[PDB]
């Protein structure tokens, strides 16, 4: 499979990542009540390991990362760079694996025995004679074999802009897989100037729940390249991607006490387990 | 209700045990019986409900704040409203109300602090 | 004038009684949370068991809740029992 | 216990406002489930990679299964398999295998055995039912049949609810084979031996699994029983997507966001329900918890009583008074006061006075 | 008893020890109530 | 850890029942400061 060159080898960067991504446990709805409940979550001030998926010089890095029960993902996008998610156990095409786009239709998705080569991605090309971005490359697999799910999920927009900018949005996803189900949450934020993770409390609202029993190991992330005239004009070094950053944290089981708000938002939530003073208040 | 809720075939099943139901519901029946006598021994040790004289001479002593206020409802008086202030049949558990209601027991507190004085 | 401003000022005057209020309520409460525990049985809501379980098989479901609630009742009962007798001793100290 | 009372008040037969009318709703969803389908297939999966199907959004009639009664077991767990229809399940799963019929004992929660300790292991807490029956005719044949296999040995035990599709020749300890498979070292896959002539205590059984789980999220494995119009504001039995509860529907205030499907109060007791087909929300009470007091004057004195019910609000009970403590009737209340010969709470004393009531 | 016994038929058996062992706890704390409030009132008079 | 002991296995059947566990702490709590009140009602009479 096709190749990129000229990559920058670094230790990663590590930031603390604070009260963010608590994600309404289930579905019940309840008004002014203190509830206890032993969900995973991200551990507060828990240590986030922060990506660069920037040029900057010669810079541009995506690999595999390990996945544990907090798949907690934290892209922070402008011109809408991070798009698609890998998951599996080995990406052999012969174990059951799961893989999705974000076109401007649906966040497409899809459980099938794919074979991925060693460096997918999404292209898009800034052409002369109109000015719009069209995918170029989509060889992201071979083909599927055995497909026991398929899916489509609800329309959305996105915006597509070829320009440079600070992100200007948020983005938050918590995968989990428990009890033979896969699940997601999200949520948008409107944070802004803020390269570490913003002060506050946000909580995600789940988005879509699909029946599966795939087993996956580890995941990984899809950038968009963004090829240009200048650019050489090959799949192994013809690119100038731009910013990205994408962030990383897991999830452990841990109880949260979370406050619940008169129309029932999640407003305010303490960790018992992380503090001396934390525990006093689940016992109080 | 509690034990067995709604359903009659639950029901029947408790009946076996026998006096237990009956056992716990005059106990509690029986508690607030005893917390209903205590109010009345507390409160009602006058006959006659005294009332304060129109005429302020108390020789000095201002008793305005301990005796009742005409102008606000219940006739409690304003160092009891700062007390009442202060303190702060849902599944087949009902509070009955008290023997005495607030408003009756400030008027025997008014009483016995006005036949004090007088 | 003075006590007016400690009544409006700070609770600890009034502290003793809101004891009272506040350990009742947390006597009732414990007993509501009781219902939800399944005490040994397949499933907590009484009618659940019920419906989904044969006469003979729903008995002993039926049995474990029961004996699991009349316990809880039993503490609550004994318990106001002595919290009763507590007031009661109070009421007498107090009405002298 | 005794044939003659004393003045006062007693407590006695708590009442509770029945229900005047029982509404099912389920989700509107007519596509019969296909068991039908499963259950008939020209090859079932060996027990060493046993095959599982998902059944989700659709009717499923079990009458059928039970009501046929051409399978020689069906045994059921936590689950009866009369009341099975009544029930509403969601995340259905079937399993498909055939084993020997003097293993399919084996094949239950809480036993051991070679495959169900070794290839598919239930959990302890399965609520699901067991089906099995004969095709004979099906696993007879002139050449025979040896696709169908079951693993001999293996390291450790296999987990439950999962399978293992992988093959590797079998070890132990030392001398390991790379292939050698010969004293020692074995293969992963055994095959069978049905047979027309073999005889029938060990020919084949076609075993089935069915195994649900419930009360989680709303879910679509709903029987074929029929809704009903909602009806509001009168004490009614109802029952949602397999959900049943008793007590008052109202319009209810509080927002629902697209993701919840129930509300609830302190207590973690039902409050808000949504009907699934009128995407409404609504708010769910008791009708009423009723102490019923007797006053009476004494047995000596007089054969009138008076009956008051704390709880009721004087509409609920199916003369009449209202006083705080309770809806009060059979009394009738005078203006001026008197000394209290008998308490009702709330500041409220009846007597009998006199012509007599 | 553990050790003895797997989890399917070790419920039932170390459900038995729980369910005795619980009303130990409560007949015990029963009791402390009881002292201690005859302490509370027994206490007071000594105050006086 | 009286009733459960120190295994796990047994922990789990614990939390089944309720919060009998927790509900017997607290009582024994408002007891042990009940003790502390008394001796301060008693001896505590004077300023200094
Ligand atoms: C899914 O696809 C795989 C191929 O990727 C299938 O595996 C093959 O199945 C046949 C028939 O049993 C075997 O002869 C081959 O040896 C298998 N492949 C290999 C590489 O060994 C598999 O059968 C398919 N599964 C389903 C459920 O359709
Ligand atoms: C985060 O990881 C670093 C290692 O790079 C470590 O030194 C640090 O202790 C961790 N931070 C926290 C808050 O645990
Ligand atoms: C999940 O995948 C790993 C290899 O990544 C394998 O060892 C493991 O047994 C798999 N388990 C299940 C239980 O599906
Ligand atoms: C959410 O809560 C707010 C603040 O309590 C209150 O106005 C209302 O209950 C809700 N309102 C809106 C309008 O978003
Ligand atoms: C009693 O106190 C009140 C409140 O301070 C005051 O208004 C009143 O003048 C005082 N005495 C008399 C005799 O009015
Ligand atoms: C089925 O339910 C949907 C969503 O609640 C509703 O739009 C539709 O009209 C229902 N159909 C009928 C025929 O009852
Ligand atoms: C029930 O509620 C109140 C209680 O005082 C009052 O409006 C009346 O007794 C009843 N009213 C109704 C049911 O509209």
């Amino acid at each position: 499979c096709v190749n990129l060159t000229t990559r920058t080898q670094l230790p990663p960067a590590y930031t603390n990542s604070f009260t963010r991504g608590v994600y309404y446990p289930d579905k019940v709805f309840r008004s002014s009540v203190l509830h206890s409940t032993q969900d995973l979550f991200l551990p507060f001030f828990s240590n986030v390991t922060w990506f660069h998926a920037i040029h900057v010089t010669k810079r541009f890095d995506n690999p595999v990362l390990p996945f544990n029960d907090g798949v907690y993902f934290a892209s922070t996008e402008k011109s809408n760079i991070i798009r698609g998610w890998i998951f599996g156990t080995t990406l052999d095409s012969k174990t059951q694996s799961l893989l999705i786009v974000n076109n401007a239709t649906n966040v497409v998705i899809k459980v099938c025995e794919f074979q991925f080569c060693n460096d997918p991605f999404l292209g898009v090309y800034y052409h002369k004679n109109n000015k719009s971005w069209m995918e170029s490359e989509f060889r992201v697999y071979s083909s599927a074999n055995n497909c026991t799910f398929e899916y489509v999920s609800q329309p959305f927009l996105m915006d597509l802009e070829g320009k440079q900018g600070n992100f200007k949005n948020l983005r938050e996803f918590v995968f989990k897989n428990i009890d033979g189900y896969f699940k997601i949450y999200s949520k948008h934020t409107p944070i802004n100037l803020v390269r570490d993770l913003p002060q506050g409390f946000s909580v995600l609202e789940p988005l879509v729940d699909l029946p599966i029993g795939i087993n996956i190991t580890r995941f990984q992330t899809l950038l968009a390249l963004h090829r240009s005239y200048l650019t050489p004009g090959d799949s192994s070094s013809g690119w100038t991607a731009g910013a990205a950053a994408y962030y990383v944290g897991y999830l452990q089981p841990r109880t949260f006490l979370l406050k619940y708000n008169e129309n029932g938002t999640i407003t305010d939530a303490v960790d018992c387990a992380l503090d001396p003073l934390s525990e006093t208040k689940c016992t109080l | 209700m509690y034990i067995c809720g709604d359903s009659t075939e639950c029901s029947n099943l408790l009946l076996q045990y026998g006096s237990f139901c009956t056992q716990l519901n005059r106990a509690l029946t029986g508690i607030a019986v005893e917390q209903d006598k205590n109010t009345q021994e507390v409160f009602a040790q006058v006959k006659q409900i005294y009332k304060t004289p129109p005429i302020k001479d108390f020789g000095g002593f201002n008793f305005s704040q301990i005796l009742p206020d005409p102008s606000k409802p219940s006739k409690r008086s304003f160092i009891e409203d700062l007390l009442f202030n202060k303190v702060t049949k849902f599944n087949g558990l009902t509070v009955l109300p008290p023997l005495l209601t607030d408003e009756m027991i400030a008027q025997y507190t008014s009483a016995l602090l006005a036949g004090t004085i007088t | 004038g003075k006590i007016q401003d400690s009544l409006s000022s700070t609770a600890s005057a009034l502290g003793k009684l809101q004891d009272v209020v506040n350990q009742n309520a947390q006597a009732l409460n414990t007993l509501v949370k009781q219902l939800s525990s399944n005490f040994g049985a397949i499933s907590s809501v009484l009618n659940d068991i019920l419906s989904r379980l044969d006469p003979p098989e729903a008995e002993v479901q039926i049995d474990r809740l029961i004996t699991g609630r009349l316990q809880s009742l039993q503490t609550y009962v004994t318990q106001q029992l002595i919290r009763a007798a507590e007031i009661r001793a109070s009421a007498n100290l107090a009405a002298t | 216990k005794s044939f003659t009372v004393e003045k006062g008040i007693y407590q006695t037969s708590n009442f509770r406002v029945q229900p005047t009318e029982s509404i099912v709703r389920f989700p509107n969803i007519t596509n019969l489930c296909p068991f039908g389908e499963v259950f008939n297939a020209t090859r079932f999966a060996s027990v060493y990679a046993w095959n599982r199907k998902r059944i989700s959004n659709c009717v499923a009639d079990y009458s059928v299964l039970y009501n046929s009664a051409s399978f020689s077991t069906f045994k059921c767990y936590g689950v009866s398999p009369t009341k099975l229809n009544d029930l509403c399940f969601t995340n259905v799963y079937a399993d498909s295998f055939v084993i020997r019929g003097d293993e399919v004992r084996q094949i239950a929660p809480g036993q051991t055995g070679k495959i169900a300790d070794y290839n598919y292991k239930l959990p302890d807490d399965f609520t699901g039912c067991v089906i099995a029956w004969n095709s004979n005719n099906l696993d007879s044949k002139v050449g025979g049949n040896y696709n169908y296999l079951y693993r001999l040995f293996r390291k450790s035990n296999l987990k439950p609810f999962e399978r293992d599709i992988s093959t590797e020749i079998y070890q132990a300890g030392s001398t390991p084979c790379n292939g050698v498979e010969g004293f020692n070292c074995y293969f992963p896959l055994q095959s069978y031996g049905f047979q027309p002539t073999n005889g029938v205590g060990y020919q084949p059984y076609r075993v089935v699994v069915l195994s649900f789980e419930l009360l989680h999220a709303p879910a679509t494995v709903c029987g074929p029983k029929k809704s009903t119009n909602l009806v509001k504001n009168k004490c009614v039995n109802f029952n949602f997507n397999g959900l049943t509860g008793t007590g008052v529907l109202t319009e209810s205030n509080k927002k629902f966001l697209p993701f919840q499907q129930f509300g609830r109060d302190i207590a973690d007791t039902t409050d808000a329900v949504r009907d699934p087909q009128t995407l409404e929300i609504l708010d769910i009470t008791p009708c009423s918890f009723g102490g019923v007091s007797v006053i009476t004057p004494g047995t000596n004195t007089s054969n009138q009583v008076a009956v008051l019910y704390q709880g009721v609000n004087c509409t609920e009970v199916p003369n009449v008074f209202q006083t705080r403590a309770g809806c009060l009737i059979g009394a009738e209340h005078v203006n001026n006061s008197y000394e209290c010969d008998i308490p009702i709470g709330a500041g409220i004393c009846a007597s009998y006075q006199t012509s007599q009531s």
